[PDB]
């Protein structure tokens, strides 16, 4: 819809700082700092690698629009989530304890709050029995 | 009572679809069933044993049809474990998988046969024995090992074929006149194949001194080079097992996966797929238009984490330590 | 004179129970004895050689009974080496072990037979040859290797069975009319099994051009895939030997064991199992109610040391160096 | 007996410092310091891991009582001692020299005094010939 | 239109000369063609099938001649891909390569034969099957593996030959009197060779008790030691595959090659082979008689870079990490 | 002219005693010579070919005697290369070596025979073929590999022997009544040995349905477990080759050897074995009763260097890097 | 020709500084410094190793004359260039992109200017289509 | 002879400093320092290990007398010298160049003077052709 396109254009303009028609490394760094997390040069390089595809050293608007258009169904990442959980699935049966996820997820990677891992469990564990199934989570939303 | 429903469906899907441990027990039993029928089928081709063997085979085939139909229906139901094959549409899609199609085809063919037909019975037996794979794992593993050792296998095949041709020709020259075994070069080639393979039927063998001397000198090379492909393949299989064991011991991908799941949840919450997802937004605002920027940065974080996890998703034995020490030394 | 008593009991228990080096010599001799009897037993089933073979076999079986009875009694006595099998109660418990029960059963059966019975004699011979293990080490090792290479073995078995079935069927079609060897599909399957196994009796072999061409094309694959399981198992055995050798070279568990024994003695002295143990208490007091606190802390030290030793009790080749370098790098 | 239970309760109270009904990490550290050896955070973590089983971060009284009740016969550690000695049994015959034990045991791990390794030998080597047998030691007391 | 010309020539040279992937498909087809002819040739030696087989074989041989001539001409043309075989002189030099000479010789011989000759036809078939290598890769690989395991192979050969001699002699002694199979020691040696190789024709086998006992005791050792060379060679082939795979994963020679090419261009520009090359001279002058000194220093830089690249051109598995850690430790 | 004398003696000793490269060529030729005689000897046991074969064999045996005598004398002379076998006393001691004694014994026996004797001729042929080793290298290597894989070999032997016994007994029960092949249990055991070894003479084979079914089920296990020892030994040989290659690549003992030779010369010069050795004494005095103290300290330096070199004289693959990194980390 | 010999003698004299009839390590270092690049002791050792063959520790005139006489045809380095390109030939088909060479060659080893890698491509890529062939380059000049 | 015994006793007394009937670690260190080379604690430990056999921590007189009695013929070190030379025998034929020995022996281990490696060659190379044979050297003196 046109409203979504206008919102994406506004977001790109907000990311844009010097008005060169593109989002540069410094703009990514300053938005990262504003979000609260201090960025790194390698982090911004990965930023550009994910976004940039033409190899220009910056980020353009059509690429951002196309990527935002790509929702979960175009990510083909079901196998990636399955592998991640299998790595988490120590026993391999297909059951993950809620407590282990709460303790590790809040102490590994981009750690979140306790309520956010409660939301983890609620979204993944449909029955809310505290036993998360990997396949159900990977297919329920992404697929 | 949907908790027990889901648990039972999970167990059944694990047993029927890719099994890991004791589930194979069930499959073994099923295989035995099929195997038994096959054996009885063979006993039905002998006139003396036709009566008893066919009497038992009818009952055993009815039992096999019942078991396979129950298994097919239970598999169709248990496919609901995966949300991909959910609902009637998902179950039908699962039933559309080519190997499930072959399963239902075999079931219907057996039902029709049991309702001259022994030929189709044998065909169904062999086909349902092929069905035992359902994934091509055996074929894929064999192909990978053969490709890995393709050059060595080609060396063995080339030298062994040359040895067969040369030994057959020389023994033919030695034995053509005074041995009815080697009447034509085709007989010599048959003898060479049956000798170098070490089968040694004994229908043909050299009986002259020239023939026996040449056979002695060339058989030693030929038998070794004909046994070489089996040895190469067996050693390759064992070495593949070893490397797979080491790699499994070196999965070492917990942290990238944890970051992946973290950023995946962040992307799910940031996106407008649901409206109730607002606590993560409050967490982002407390940790500091703005919402769209947060969504974009979060999805890009998800993408970078995905790529980082994928790059580390190939843990190997020696390259791992080599690269780790290179990083440590350049740090120094 | 209990020092020599204990030394002799230790030596006898080492020789009879798990032997390591030259003790096996004795076992070999015993095996030879049994083996000899078995061979003579076979010579007793031939009418021509019955007289002399049975004359020698009677004496040899009496000798075997005497040797096995002496060995059983000496083993029961030497079990006193281990304090678990101490006293009459401990010795009886040792005699209650299932393999010792089988030993005494074999002894009593042989005594009864020597006091139509040749059938039971053969049974006792085979049973006392099975007795050679007494631990299942051969079976456990075979099972471990088979399980490790289960997938490759299943691949080989599947493809080889398909090759057997296909070759047998095609050669049957080629040879059914004009070869009395292949009169029924059972004959074709027998020929295929005896060919792909490379046994090649020669009772059946293709004699048509279709049959020989099909046999030539399919035998090359079939013989290789029938020899594959043996090659896989042999390579797996050799690789297991290699990894075991490396791990043995990398026991590297002296210090955790030393700490374990230290804290074990500390726990023994702190506990009130004995009253004379007071010097360690004086050492603790000089290195500073209090006694119970010291006991508790000491037993907890023993537990932590036990867990630390157990964690390090699995030294491997590549994971060891990988983890050590990871620790070094995170230290850096 | 009731006397042993009372003694264990007194020991737990002595370990208890703030009177929270449990033995915390700091109490373990201070008792370690009182004993003479300076503790470490990892050492106290192993403390809790050995004692704690419910995963609460502290130590409770019933667990201590049960553990103190467990004498050598419930430790199932005979194989552990056998393996430790086999590691010490360089030749593998089953004989260990007294001098080597005296020199190493006092210079490895929680080293003790010379008289304490003399007691080692006396307890293990029943005949007192200076040649320690591993199996006799592992089975004489623990079994 | 020379761009498409060069692309087509490159593709054709890759397919005909050293192929890597799907190019082999073509070769396979060609091989099949030749193979078919060979098979038909065999069917032409049988009187019953002479008519049809020769009728098809004439056409198939004409097709093979056409295909091989086209391939030879296309290979001669595609050799222009490499500037070494450029122009008429370069193409003639390529045609002078010994294997191309053999190719044209085979083509001319087949043309002459197709224009008693079945003997030369068989000779050409075997020769053009040998032609399949064109590089000796199979022979070189076999020689390398045999040399690597020369000592183990010699052990196996020595012990197996001793076992053959001893078993043959003892079974001859056992069977000389009462078995027409073993009439002379030559018969005993023939039986021993056909037994220990496991071929087992059945024309000779022991029939006495002495002979069968001796055969039983010695065959177990002999068959194993005769199968040993094949197992050794197969395991060596598999291990060579493993080490080659690891080394390929550890090429790790990008930077020395980059420096090599840099200094190679520098040497090319500095040298007076061309007159237009002056921009590099300006770069050298801006980064500071003089020209000859610059040329000399540049060529010496090229030489040092060449030697450095060559020294690193042998990347191995364990020596690499050992040397890297030694360098790191001496740095520390 | 003693320089060329010593060079020639060195070359001859290298060729005759332990050879490394092209020296083996000579040995091969010699072996061929002996081999030829052996073959001709076999042809002399056949009445038809006695005349020509013996006519050639006489000349070939005279040639072999001449060659072996010349080789023995040249070896005795070339032993002077080593100062241990110097002078007449040293040469006689070399001639006293047991294998040289066997060599001269074989030479004298052949001379006597050539001066019914065909039996001693065959004995000399086999003995001089055994002579090919002269060191036991083949036997030592086989023993080392067998000992390394002793447990796996015992597993294979045990399970295969059980399979043989069980299959033989069951097929005997199946075939005793209606198959003259299995008349006694000895016949069944002979069939089982000839089947599981895969030799398959065909003199005995099951012909009933029970017998063929039991043979089919048990042969699959038996043939694999009978081929297992050969596969285990071959894989062990290949793995030993691999580890030896790596260790050779990791000799890495230059510096300890250099220190060893340095201190060895120092000990030689310090000691009073010679009087002219005084320059090293002057070097010691310039680098500062005293002479005896210098001698003592120097010999102790030699001893410490000897022990250090010996300790490092066992360079291995993984323990080397493990210990080196442990030293580096404890340095850190 | 005599002119080339005279020019080589003049070059050797220019390299010669102390007039000892040879080029020493210090002369190599000072000429390296004059060229602009700072030399290293190992670099001068490799210098001598490439030039020196008699093992005297310095560089003589006849060796320099002979080496300068050796043109590309005597280098037998065709296989070395082939291997270097194959290392550069990631796909192995025999095609190398111009952009990758421009970006790497100027950021690896003795890096040069952009125009110098343009000359790389021009000399190697005869057709000037931007797709460099390894065999054509290795054989066109060196062979 | 008695004269040699008296000389050995005098040498032991000279090594003896505190007159305890034994040569201690400090005496070994001070004699090492007097010789010119600075000793190390590990070096003196190896000293004692070579000399001491009873495990007393010092060196006694009878052991020194016995060791001095042991001449080359009792060293059984022929194989050690053979292995050392084989390590030096890069080609393995059995010939070692004089120049390589001169350059390495004076730059490896307990380096000596040029004349001392000339003596190396003279003693080993009997013919004095500059080509040292390993077996001749190992057997000429030690054997
Ligand atoms: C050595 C030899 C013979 N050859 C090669 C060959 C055969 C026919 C030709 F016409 C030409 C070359 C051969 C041998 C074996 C054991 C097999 N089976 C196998 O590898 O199973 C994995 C095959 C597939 C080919
Ligand atoms: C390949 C092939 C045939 N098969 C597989 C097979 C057999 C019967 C079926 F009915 C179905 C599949 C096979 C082959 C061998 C050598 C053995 N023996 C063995 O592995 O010893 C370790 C076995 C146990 C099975
Ligand atoms: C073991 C045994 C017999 N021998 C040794 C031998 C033979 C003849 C002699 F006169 C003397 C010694 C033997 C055995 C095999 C399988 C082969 N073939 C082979 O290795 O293929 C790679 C050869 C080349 C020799
Ligand atoms: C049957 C069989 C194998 N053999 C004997 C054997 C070996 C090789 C041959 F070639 C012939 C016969 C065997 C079996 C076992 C279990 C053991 N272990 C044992 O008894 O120690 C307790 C031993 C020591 C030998
Ligand atoms: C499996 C099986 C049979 N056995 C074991 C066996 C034999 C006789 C017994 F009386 C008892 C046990 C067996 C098999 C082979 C191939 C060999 N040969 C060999 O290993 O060469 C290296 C031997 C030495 C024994």
């Amino acid at each position: 819809t046109e409203e979504q396109i206008a919102e994406f254009k506004e977001a790109f303009s907000l990311f844009d700082k010097d008005g060169d028609g593109t989002i540069t490394t410094k703009e990514l760094g300053t938005v990262m700092r504003s979000l609260g997390q201090n960025p790194t040069e390698a982090e911004l390089q990965d930023m550009i690698n994910e976004v940039d595809a033409d190899g220009n050293g910056t980020i353009d608007f059509p690429e951002f629009l196309t990527m935002m258009a790509r929702k979960m169904k175009d990510t083909d990442s079901e196998e990636e989530i399955r592998e991640a959980f299998r790595v988490f699935d120590k026993d391999g049966n297909g059951y993950i304890s809620a407590a282990e996820l709460r303790h590790v997820m809040t102490n590994l990677g981009e750690k979140l709050t306790d309520e956010e891992v409660d939301e983890m469990i609620r979204e993944a564990d449909i029955d809310g029995d505290g036993q998360v199934n990997y396949e159900e989570f990977v297919q329920m939303m992404t697929a | 009572r949907n908790a027990f429903y889901r648990k039972l469906q999970n167990f059944l899907y694990n047993v029927l679809e890719r099994p890991r441990g004791w589930a194979f027990i069930y499959h073994a039993y099923v295989f035995l069933l099929v195997f038994s029928c096959l054996v009885l089928s063979v006993f039905s081709t002998i006139k003396e044993y036709e009566k008893s063997s066919e009497g038992a085979l009818y009952i055993l085939e009815i039992v096999t049809i019942v078991v396979f139909g129950v298994e097919y229906f239970v598999r169709i139901w248990a496919a609901g474990c995966c949300c991909r094959y959910r609902g009637w549409r998902g179950r039908l899609k699962f039933a559309r998988k080519p190997f499930c199609v072959i399963d239902i085809m075999v079931l219907i063919a057996s039902i029709a046969v049991l309702a001259s037909a022994l030929r189709s019975l044998r065909f169904l037996q062999i086909l349902r024995m092929i069905r035992m794979d359902r994934r091509g794992g055996t074929w894929k593993l064999l192909g990978s090992v053969v490709y890995a050792h393709s050059k060595e296998l080609v060396t063995a095949w080339y030298i062994g074929f040359l040895c067969l041709i040369l030994a057959s020709f020389l023994v033919y020259l030695a034995e053509k006149g005074e041995n009815d075994h080697f009447d034509t070069y085709a007989d010599a080639l048959w003898w060479g194949l049956i000798t170098l393979t070490t089968i040694g039927y004994g229908d043909k063998y050299p009986q002259t001194w020239n023939g026996r001397l040449l056979a002695a000198t060339f058989t030693l090379i030929g038998v070794s080079f004909f046994a070489l492909p089996a040895g190469i393949l067996g050693s390759g299989f064992a070495l593949k097992v070893q490397e797979q064991h080491r790699q499994k011991h070196f999965e070492k991908r917990r942290n990238p996966a944890a970051g992946l799941i973290q950023s995946a949840w962040r992307f799910y919450a940031t996106n407008l797929s649901r409206t109730d997802l607002h606590s993560t937004w409050q967490y982002y605002e407390r940790t500091v238009g703005l919402k769209v920027s947060i969504r974009a940065v979060c999805v890009m974080r998800f993408l970078v984490s995905k790529r980082k996890f994928k790059e580390s998703l190939r843990p190997y034995d020696v390259m791992d330590v080599i690269e780790q020490y290179s990083a440590g030394h350049l740090d120094m």
